[PDB]
RNA sequence: GUCUACGGCCAUACCACCCUGAACGCGCCCGAUCUCGUCUGAUCUCGGAAGCUAAGCAGGGUCGGGCCUGGUUAGUACUUGGAUGGGAGACCGCCUGGGAAUACCGGGUGCUGUAGGCUU
RNA sequence: UGGGGCGGUACACCUGUCAAACGGUAACGCAGGUGUCCUAAGGCGAGCUCAGGGAGGACAGAAACCUCCCGUGGAGCAGAAGGGCAAAAGCUCGCUUGAUCUUGAUUUUCAGUACGAAUACAGACCGUGAAAGCGGGGCCUCACGAUCCUUCUGACCUUUUGGGUUUUAAGCAGGAGGUGUCAGAAAAGUUACCACAGGGAUAACUGGCUUGUGGCGGCCAAGCGUUCAUAGCGACGUCGCUUUUUGAUCCUUCGAUGUCGGCUCUUCCUAUCAUUGUGAAGCAGAAUUCACCAAGCGUUGGAUUGUUCACCCACUAAUAGG
RNA sequence: AACCAUCUAGUAGCUGGUUCCCUCCAAAGUUUCCCUCAGGAUAGCUGGCGCUCUCCGCAGUUUUAUCCGGUAAAGCGAAUGAUUAGAGGUCUUGGGGCCGAAACGAUCUCAACCUAUUCUCAAACUUUAAAUGGGUAAGAAGCCCGGCUCGCUGGUGUGGAGCCGGGCGUGGAAUGCGAGUGCCUAGUGGGCCACUUUUGGUAAGCAGAACUGGCGCUGCGGGAUGAACCG
C-alpha cells in the first residue's frame, strides 16, 4: 500500500473486492496454491531448492522467509510478488451476496477490511 | 441517397492498436535552418582545429 | 462546416487579462535563453507580428535555433495517430522559462552533496524519493472533558 | 488609382538605385510564323472543323496592371516588367491630392 | 387561437431572449405586475405570503394574468380597497418559437416567435402577498384558488421575513429603535459602522 | 533619519480633502544679446540667481472611496465513475471521490538595486 | 437535394456562436460579410490627444466661434464583426518610396502533396533618423488560379545539323492574357409514339410509431340565466383521451399486392336517434330538455351530380354516428 | 425506320451465379481530391515474409513538482445590454390646471434628470470561477575538472559555440512487460443501437453531432416470446 496503488484502486472499485488479510489466509494461500513464474513457466512450489536457485541472493531460502517478507512488508518484496503468479481462486463456496453493488449500500465491492477472510474461506 | 456526412467513432480504438508511437528521439538533430553566419563561422572553426593540435 | 482560420477561438485567449492592458515590461525582453532549455508558450495579443499559432499555445518545448530577436522551438504535435516534432520560429514576448527542471536539477545537486558528506561516517541516507506511507500509531490524549455530542438538526422549511 | 511617372529603383546590371521612366504594357501582334500557329493551322486545316477548345465562361472582370520600367541613364535603357494589384480605375500622374480643403 | 401548454412545458432548450437578433417580437399580455396599495410603509404590512413552485418548469404570461387576476378579486371582495399589496416576481424573458406548414415540406425549418415564457427552479418565488397577520387565511384561500391555474404541483408557504425584506421580525423592531434599519417608504436601509461619523452625528441630531 | 539622477516589480504605490516640512538639492523665479521656435520668448531653446516655500514634491491625517488580503457564505450549489435505486413523466435521493462565488464582518496602504549628496 | 422539379448555393473563401473550459468536430442550423479601395488611407521621425458634459462671452438661437475645468478611451484606425492601441497603431507637419534585387529554411490547409497567405534569418543596393534602430506593402485574422499556347523583358548565352556569314525560328530564366461547377470537359430543348439496365439507397394506395390540425371529454368559476355562479350554460386559463380527417416520416414490397365510386352480403364497435326500465328539471298536464344500465332488435322511398360529401320533397317511432 | 449474314465473344461505375478438407491470424463503413455522391485514387485499418538486439528500453496507469484552460454555477448595491417598484431633491427643463394677464411668485400637481435603495435576466455580456482534463520533466544522451580553435560578436587571453583529455555508479518515485525495424499486400470507404451531454422540430421506432461500449463478425443462461437489454 500507498498513495500512488490505493489511488487506482479507487479508480476500479466497481470491480474488485479488497482488504486487509490475515496470517492464516495467507499461509493457505501459498502453501495450497503456490506456484512459481520459473522461466517463464508456472511451476508448482514444492521443494525449497526451486527457491534457492532463484532467490538465495536475498537469503530466501524457503517458504517461510517468504511469509516473514509478505506479512512484515520487507525490503524484497517486488521480487518475492513478481516471482508469485496470480492466485487462481475458486467460485465462491456459499455465493455471494450481490455482484453489483458497494458492500456499504448491501453488495460486495469495494473495502470490506477484515470480511475478506470469510470470503477467503468460502472461495478456497 | 442521403448519407451520414462526418463521424469520429471508432477511430481512437484505431490507433491505439498499433500504438501512439513517440517520434524516434535522438541526439545530434541536424543543423538544417541554423544562422548562416553562426554556421559558417563554426565551420571555419572545425577547418582550423588541425592547426593548434602540437599543444594538446 | 467550420472556417479554417488562423484565429478561430481566439475571442478570450489572446485577450489579455483585467487591468494589464498597455506596454509590456521590458524583463521580457531583456531576459535570456540559451540552448535546450525548456520553455513554455503563452500567446499575446499586442504582438500581432510572429504570433505561433493557436494549437502550440501551452506546449512547452526545448530552442534548436536563436536569432536577433526569437527562437526556433521543438514541440510534439499529435495528428490523427502519429506525433509530428515540429518547430515554430517565436518572437520572444510569448515565452517563459518553465521551472519544472530546475527543481529536479536541485535535487541531484543535493545528493552529491548529502554524497560527499555522510560518506566518510559510513551511514547509508536514503536517496531515493520514497511514496507517502501508511501513517503510523499514535497515542490521543482525551485530556479532560468528554466529546460534544453532534444531533443531526430537524428539518425546516425556509422556502 | 493614380501613380506617378518617375519611379526611384534598382537596376541589375548597374547594381544602383537609378531613376526610371514608368509606363504600362501592352499585348503585341499574335505571330503568324510561330510554332503553335503553324501546328494549329495545320491541324485545323482539312475536313474535322473545331479541333481545339474555344473558352465561353469569361467570370472575373479584371486584370493585374503591368508596368514598363525604362532606365533614365544612356547606356542601359533597360526595361523590366512590375506586377500590381487588381484595380478597375486607373490613371497616370493626375492630381495628387490635397489635405484639409473646401468641398463644393 | 394560440396553442396548447403541453407544447411549451417542459425547459427543453437554451434561452432565446429578445436582443438585437430577434427581433419582429409580438409585445407580451402582462405588463402590470404588482398591485394593490403599493403606495405604504413597511410596518403596517409585517404579513407575507409565498407561493413557491416545485418544478423545473416553464410557466406561461397567460397564468401569470390569470392568476394575478383572480388573487385581485377575491382579496377586494374579503379585504377591502386598501390592506394588502400583492407583487409578481417572474419576468418572462424567453421567447417561444413556431413551426408552420404553409411545396417546399420540411426543410429550412426554424420558427417564427409565438410568444414568452418564463423559466423556473425549484424553490424560486412566484407570487408574495403583503398584509397584516390577522387576514392570513384569507391570504391562503386567495392562493388556493390561484393554484388550479398554473400546472404541476406548488406549495403555499408563509415567510418568516418582514415584508419584502431580507430581515427577521423578531429583532427588527430593536434594531429600528436603535436606529441600525431606517425605513424609506416600501424598503429599509442598513445602516454599517463604516461610513464617515459626522453622517451618524447628523442622524442622532 | 532623509534626498537626488537612473531604475525593477507596477494601486498595500491611485483619487478626493486637511495639517506639517531643519540643511543642501528639487522647484517656482528675472530677462531675450547670440543659437533655436512661436499668432504670442506662455510652451520649447538659451543667459542670470534678488526673493519665496504659497503651490508642486515629501511625510502624517480621514469610524473616507477604492485596491490588496482573511474569516463567514458552505461541505450548500455544482460535478467524475456505479447500481434490476425511486418516480406516470418532469425530475429526485444514495454510494464512491473533487469542490467554488457575492452580500455581511475583520485587517492592511508601497517593497527595493547601483552610484552620489545633507545632518559638513 | 428530408421523392424529384420549381426555389436556395450551405459548390472556393472570412468573423462570432452553436463546441460539451487544450486542440479537432456535423445538419438546405443561426447572425453576418467578400470578388474591392489606396500616391498614400504605404515608409521614417517630431509634436499634439479623442467621444461626451459643465460655466462664461456682441450679432449667436437647441445647434456657427474663443476660453478654463473634468475626461482609462465611453471616439477613431476605408470596409464584416471580433481582438488590440494614449507623450500610441489615433490626429497635424517635414523628408521620402523596402509596394526594390536574390538564394534556400520554416509555419498555416494538409495526404502533412500543391496554390495562395505569412513568419523568422542571411547576402546586395537604398530610405529615414542626432543616434540605438526601424523598413523587404496596408495594426492582426479573407480579398484569389495548373499543364499546353501566345506575349514582353533579360546574357558580347547555347543549337539551327558537310563547313562559314547574315535574317528568321527553336531553347533558357522571370512576369502577364484564364479557367468563380473556383485541383481547371468547349455545349440548348421535348416525347402522351417511345426504348434498355437496374432501384424500395428514392415518391404516388395500404401497413407501422407520433398527434400539431380535426373530433370528443375533464378541473377552477368571472359572468348569462329577473333574482340566485353551477336547472340549463360558462369566458380569461388549464389537464387528458382517440386514430374514420388531414398533415410530418420512409422500416417493408418496384423479376408488379389490380389503383375512385356504386351494387350485392355478413359480422362487428358504442360516444343511445327511437323503443324497455329509471333518476333531474326555471317538469301542473301535454310537448321538451340533461344524465345512468343498456348496442339484443330497427334506422326508409325519390329529383339533380361519376361522385363519397352536399342540398331538397314525402312518410315515419326513428330517418344517429363508425 | 423492314428482313438475312458479317464486322461481333462489340462496351456495362448495373442484376445474377462462381465446384474438396483441416489448421493458424483477422477487419472497415473515416480523412483529403475528382462533372465525385450506386464509383476510384489516397492516407488510415489487415496479413504474410523476414531481419537486428535481448534472457537497457517501452506503457491509453498513477504519484510528486510545474504550466495551460474560460463550460456548469454565480453576478448585476461591478462594466455592457434589457427591466419593475416605490423614496429624497432642486430646477437641469416641461405639460394640464387653478387665485394669478403671464411670470423659475406662488399654487395643486404630474413629468422627465441626479443621489441612496429594491424585484427579475443573458448561446452570440462578465470582474470572479471549479470538478473531469491537456502538456513538460523525474539522470551516463548526466554532473565536475584541465586545455586548444574561430575569418562571429565585443572597452577587456570578454561572451558564445565548438573542439580534445581525465574524474564520479546506492542507476536516483510506485507498478507492469522482451523491444526495434524494413519490404510486398488483398478486402472495405451504403452502416446501426444503448447510458450521458446536446442542436432543429409540438413530438416521432425522425433528421444531424461528441465521449465510451456493443450488433454487424458471436453462439450461450436469464428477460415467456425478441439482432442490440442483464450476467
Ligand atoms: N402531357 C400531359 N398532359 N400530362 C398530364 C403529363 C403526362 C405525364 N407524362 C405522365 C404523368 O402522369 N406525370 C405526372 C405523374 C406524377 C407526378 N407526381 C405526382 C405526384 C406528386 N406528389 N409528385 C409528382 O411529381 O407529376 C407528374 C406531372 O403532373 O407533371
Ligand atoms: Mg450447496
Ligand atoms: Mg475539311
Ligand atoms: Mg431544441
Ligand atoms: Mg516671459
Ligand atoms: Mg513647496
Ligand atoms: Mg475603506
Ligand atoms: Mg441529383
Ligand atoms: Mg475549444
Ligand atoms: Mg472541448
Ligand atoms: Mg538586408
Ligand atoms: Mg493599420
Ligand atoms: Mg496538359
Ligand atoms: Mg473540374
Ligand atoms: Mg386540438
Ligand atoms: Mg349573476
Ligand atoms: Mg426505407
Ligand atoms: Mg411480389
Ligand atoms: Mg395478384
Ligand atoms: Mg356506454
Ligand atoms: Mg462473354
Ligand atoms: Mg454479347
Ligand atoms: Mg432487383
Ligand atoms: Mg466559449
Ligand atoms: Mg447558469
Ligand atoms: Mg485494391
Ligand atoms: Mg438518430
Ligand atoms: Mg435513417
Ligand atoms: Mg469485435
Ligand atoms: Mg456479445
Ligand atoms: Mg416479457
Ligand atoms: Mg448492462
Ligand atoms: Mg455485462
Ligand atoms: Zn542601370
Amino acid at each position: 500500500l500507498n498513495k500512488a496503488s490505493i489511488n487506482m484502486l479507487r479508480i476500479v472499485e466497481p470491480y474488485i473486492a479488497w482488504g486487509y488479510p490475515n496470517l492464516k489466509s495467507v499461509n493457505e494461500l501459498i502453501y495450497k496454491r503456490g506456484y512459481g513464474k520459473i522461466n517463464k513457466k508456472r511451476i508448482a512450489l514444492t521443494d525449497n531448492t526451486l527457491i534457492a536457485r532463484s532467490l538465495g541472493k536475498y537469503n530466501i531460502i524457503c517458504m517461510e522467509d517468504l511469509i516473514h517478507e509478505i506479512y512484515t512488508v520487507g525490503k524484497h518484496f517486488k521480487e518475492a510478488n513478481n516471482f508469485l503468479w496470480p492466485f487462481k481462486l475458486s467460485s465462491p463456496r456459499g455465493g455471494m451476496k450481490k455482484k453489483t453493488t458497494h458492500f456499504v449500500e448491501g453488495g460486495d465491492a469495494g473495502n470490506r477490511e477484515d470480511q475478506i477472510n470469510r470470503l477467503i474461506r468460502r472461495m478456497n | 441517397a442521403k448519407s451520414k456526412n462526418h463521424t469520429t467513432h471508432n477511430q481512437s480504438r484505431k490507433w491505439h492498436r498499433n500504438g501512439i508511437k513517440k517520434p524516434r528521439s535522438q541526439r545530434y538533430e541536424s543543423l538544417k535552418g541554423v544562422d548562416p553566419k553562426f554556421l559558417r563561422n563554426m565551420r571555419f572553426a572545425k577547418k582550423h582545429n588541425k592547426k593548434g593540435l602540437k599543444k594538446m | 462546416t467550420n472556417t479554417k482560420g488562423k484565429r478561430r477561438g481566439t475571442r478570450y485567449m489572446f485577450s489579455r487579462p483585467f487591468r494589464k492592458h498597455g506596454v509590456v515590461p521590458l524583463a521580457t525582453y531583456m531576459r535570456i535563453y540559451k540552448k535546450g532549455d525548456i520553455v513554455d508558450i503563452k500567446g499575446m495579443g499586442t504582438v500581432q507580428k510572429g504570433m505561433p499559432h493557436k494549437c502550440y499555445h501551452g506546449k512547452t518545448g526545448r530552442v534548436y535555433n536563436v536569432t536577433q530577436h526569437a527562437v526556433g522551438i521543438v514541440v510534439n504535435k499529435q495528428v490523427k495517430g502519429k506525433i509530428l516534432a515540429k518547430r515554430i520560429n517565436v518572437r520572444i514576448e510569448h515565452i517563459k522559462h518553465s521551472k519544472s527542471r530546475d527543481s529536479f536539477l536541485k535535487r541531484v545537486k543535493e545528493n552529491d552533496q548529502k554524497k560527499k558528506e555522510a560518506k566518510e561516517k559510513g551511514t547509508w541516507v536514503q536517496l531515493k524519493r520514497q511514496p507517502a506511507p501508511p501513517r503510523e500509531a499514535h497515542f490521543v490524549r482525551t485530556n479532560g472533558k468528554e466529546p460534544e455530542l453532534l444531533e443531526p438538526i430537524p428539518y425546516e422549511f425556509m422556502a | 488609382v493614380n501613380v506617378p511617372k518617375t519611379r526611384r529603383t534598382f537596376c541589375k546590371k548597374c547594381g544602383k538605385h537609378q531613376p526610371h521612366k514608368v509606363t504600362q504594357y501592352k499585348k503585341g501582334k499574335d505571330s503568324l510564323y510561330a510554332q503553335g500557329k503553324r501546328r494549329y493551322d495545320r491541324k485545323q486545316s482539312g475536313y474535322g472543323g473545331q479541333t481545339k477548345p474555344i473558352f465561353r465562361k469569361k467570370a472575373k472582370t479584371t486584370k493585374k496592371i503591368v508596368l514598363r520600367l525604362e532606365c533614365v541613364e544612356p547606356n542601359c535603357r533597360s526595361k523590366r516588367m512590375l506586377a500590381i494589384k487588381r484595380c478597375k480605375h486607373f490613371e497616370l500622374g493626375g492630381d495628387k491630392k490635397r489635405k484639409g480643403q473646401v468641398i463644393q | 387561437g394560440r396553442r396548447p401548454a403541453r407544447c411549451y412545458r417542459y425547459c427543453k432548450n437554451k434561452p432565446y431572449p429578445k436582443s438585437r437578433f430577434c427581433r419582429g417580437v409580438p409585445d407580451a399580455k402582462i405588463r402590470i405586475f404588482d398591485l394593490g396599495r403599493k403606495k405604504a410603509k413597511v410596518d403596517e404590512f409585517p404579513l407575507c405570503g409565498h407561493m413557491v413552485s416545485d418544478e423545473y418548469e416553464q410557466l406561461s404570461s397567460e397564468a401569470l394574468e390569470a392568476a394575478r387576476i383572480c388573487a385581485n378579486k377575491y382579496m377586494v371582495k374579503s379585504c377591502g380597497k386598501d390592506g394588502f399589496h400583492i407583487r409578481v416576481r417572474l419576468h418572462p424573458f424567453h421567447v417561444i418559437r413556431i413551426n408552420k406548414m404553409l411545396q417546399t415540406g420540411m426543410r429550412g425549418a426554424f420558427g417564427k416567435p409565438q410568444g414568452t415564457v418564463a423559466r423556473v427552479h425549484i424553490g424560486q418565488v412566484i407570487m408574495s402577498i403583503r398584509t397584516k397577520l390577522q387576514n392570513k387565511e384569507h391570504v391562503v384561500e386567495a392562493l388556493r384558488r390561484a393554484k388550479f391555474k398554473f400546472p404541476g404541483r406548488q406549495k403555499i408557504h408563509i415567510s418568516k421575513k418582514w415584508g419584502f425584506t431580507k430581515f427577521n421580525a423578531d429583532e427588527f423592531e430593536d434594531m429600528v429603535a436603535e436606529k441600525r434599519l431606517i425605513p424609506d417608504g416600501c424598503g429599509v436601509k442598513y445602516i454599517p459602522n463604516r461610513g464617515p461619523l459626522d453622517k451618524w452625528r447628523a442622524l442622532h441630531s
